[PDB]
């Protein structure tokens, strides 16, 4: 029984950790939001400016 | 002898006040008294940000269209009067990209001034009788929260929040002005720091009543559904 | 410790929440 | 040219010592010593933050509405009178999403001039009206310690705390706009030091007072319950 | 009376006065 | 010397706050007070680019030669009022590869005078001397955004929405080319200052206004619809 | 009237007139 | 929301593209 | 019996810390909290200013 | 259930 | 089919 658990628990980190990479937040300042460019997700037209 | 109250709390007192610390009693200069608080309380403004000057409006979308109030400056959370359903702003290009390609999350943006939903939600107003009965809200409502402007004085009874709150904000900012009319340099930087810090002190009282009360760890957990 | 039931009597001078000059009139009423 | 005694305990001696630490005196003058006594207060709470000065109440949750009192200008722990809970605060957007996917955490959040709740509370509170009637607090009352803000001098009889722990400080931060009120700058300057040293003094000193009674050391919590 | 203690009192509010929203109520 | 009322409403009143605010008032002053303020607006909208001064309106592409209309600064949004579409901006030489390597994405240009576009558009609007008729504007009928030159004063009565809501800017920029007219700098520099800081705070309130509803987090976008 | 709101009116332009060459046209 | 119909009546005294006092009688002749 | 007991505190060792590495609690100032960013747990949109 | 803030 | 921009 424990070690059931204690893998739930352990796999439960494990996941819980996946499941915040993959929102690949980003961090940025306030001159810089360029809302018009940043929204746009293509290959090519970003600005990464200031 | 120009005599104001303690509790100044009004458009005639701030007046008289600001002819006081300026000891200058002259048509020239009390007359444009009122363009110097007109000026500081446009500088205040125009940048400040705090609760009490914000305000609560129902939206009348028809479809997936809405027309921003004239007296708009920022807005932030805005959601529906049942649920919640917070929504989320986005930019053109992609509430333009949601319709080809597409339990349903909401986005909106500004087309200069108009606010676009996607998923062209309905909304309504509430029942508008002014015979002393209640606005009996509507359903499928959408909630704004903007930062209101204030209006203009054009009165001496007239007062505003700020008059009770921080009145030597306004005194000081249209003695910098005033100051600036006439060609005194030393008055106007600090009348100006003085401003300033307080601005400073008002916003900082802002930071500290937001969501602090709690342990800044444990990042939170919404994941999904899925777990 | 304690309720909120008094009645209105001032306004305020210091805090973003609340009344004011020109709206305390109405709490009273 | 007025007179006063060793303690400034009221409005009335501080006004007058205001007058005398200051030669400029006059009728002129004293008549806005209020004002300057004010702005110096005013000043002085937008970001003092201390226990003489706070207040605790119940609340009316009412699952939702639950509105902000007036005189909110901080809030402390947050809890109920049964058993203890603490809450802790969280953005709209995590209540929203809580509000679909889905007891023990609870949250709140700040809408507007409100206290939203994730669950339906229905903590209880004695109607405005009510004469005395403590009422014997019922269960699920959740109780609010929050920072409040003081009142306003209007009597010279009016005393505070500020005036027995600490004169100076709103006497210095009233000569600060004194000395602006007439044309002087080194007055300013030095009476804006000395208020600003006492404030950092007494923060400090509310500092040094919290968690002040041992060290600490986490026993590396790794949430021995878990079974519930 | 405190000299410098802070726990030796505590300052009223303004007033323990609810918002005209909860009169209504 | 002359008078003036609480708001500066209007031009008539803001050329007389002009000489009121500096005292540098006679005939050969007051007559070129339109060229201070003419100067100042142009310095203004040079670079000033903020929602009150936009402009939306539909255009005729005809595949091609569609024109840029005189009032083009600087373009916002461009899409159609059917089903949504946006449009991106993208050079010449992209534009001529298209042509020959070959209808989702629509692209556009800046050939000179004109608006190209790769696809053949046919877009509809009225002729000139059309008498009212707003059309009922028809499909396929783009719409632009885009910041358009305000009007010069000519008439007393004239006002413009930077009078209503910041006066002291065009007072100040225009107090700046006065001071310089006669022999003057430390009032240029300080309105030239005043000026720029005021500019800089309506910038600012612009730039804190668009998207500020709530926070972004990109949903790792990687186009779910490629069947079509 | 707005007091500092920009969504509050919109300043016209010089005028909504077309080039030469669509007159032309 | 609008259309760009009505005739010449001034010149662009700020911006790079349009009339000019040595156009305007073009576009209005 | 004695390494019963202490392989069970090793492995406790282990496991607090474990325990502890899953929470993943972040450090930061003051001025940069931006509550309505920050709670908000998107794979974009985060705002790491200041 | 949840409605606006009117003014007092 | 495309002309230069003459003179207006």
């Amino acid at each position: 029984k424990d070690i059931q658990d204690l893998r739930t628990a352990l796999v439960r980190g494990y996941i819980d950790n996946v499941n915040n990479a993959n929102y690949g937040r980003y961090k940025a300042l306030v001159g810089a939001y360029d809302r018009r460019s940043l929204l746009d997700n293509r290959p090519g037209g970003v600005v990464e400016m200031e | 002898m120009p005599d104001v109250q303690y509790p100044i709390n009004t458009y005639g007192w701030l007046k008289k006040a600001v002819a006081l610390w300026a000891d200058r009693d002259d048509d020239e200069f009390v007359n444009q008294i009122p363009n110097f608080i007109n000026f500081a309380e446009k500088e205040i403004y125009r940048n400040l940000r705090i609760p009490p000057l914000e305000k609560e409006v129902y939206l009348d979308i028809k479809d997936g269209v809405a027309y921003i109030p004239p007296d708009y400056l920022e807005a932030q959370w805005m959601m529906r009067a049942k649920d919640g359903t917070i929504f989320q702003v986005t930019s053109p290009e992609e509430i333009s990209y949601r319709r080809q390609h597409g339990n349903q999350p909401v986005n909106f943006a500004r087309f200069g001034s108009r606010f676009i939903f996607y998923p062209s939600i309905e909304a309504d107003t509430p029942y508008y009788p002014d015979d002393g009965s209640p606005l009996i809200p509507a359903e499928n409502s959408v909630i704004l929260s903007y930062y209101a402007d204030p209006p203009e004085f054009h009165e001496d009874t007239d007062t505003s929040t700020i008059l009770t709150i921080a009145p030597e904000l306004l005194l000081y900012f249209t003695l910098r002005h005033a100051c600036l009319f006439v060609q005194d340099d030393n008055g106007v930087q600090k009348w100006s720091a003085l401003g300033k810090a307080i601005l400073d002190e008002m916003v900082e009282q802002n930071k500290k009543q937001e969501y602090s009360g709690s342990p800044i760890a444990i990042p939170n957990n919404m994941t999904r559904l899925q777990s | 410790i304690v309720y909120n039931n008094q009645a209105p009597d001032a306004v305020n001078n210091v805090g973003q929440f609340g009344a004011t000059e020109g709206s305390i009139g109405a709490y009273k009423q």
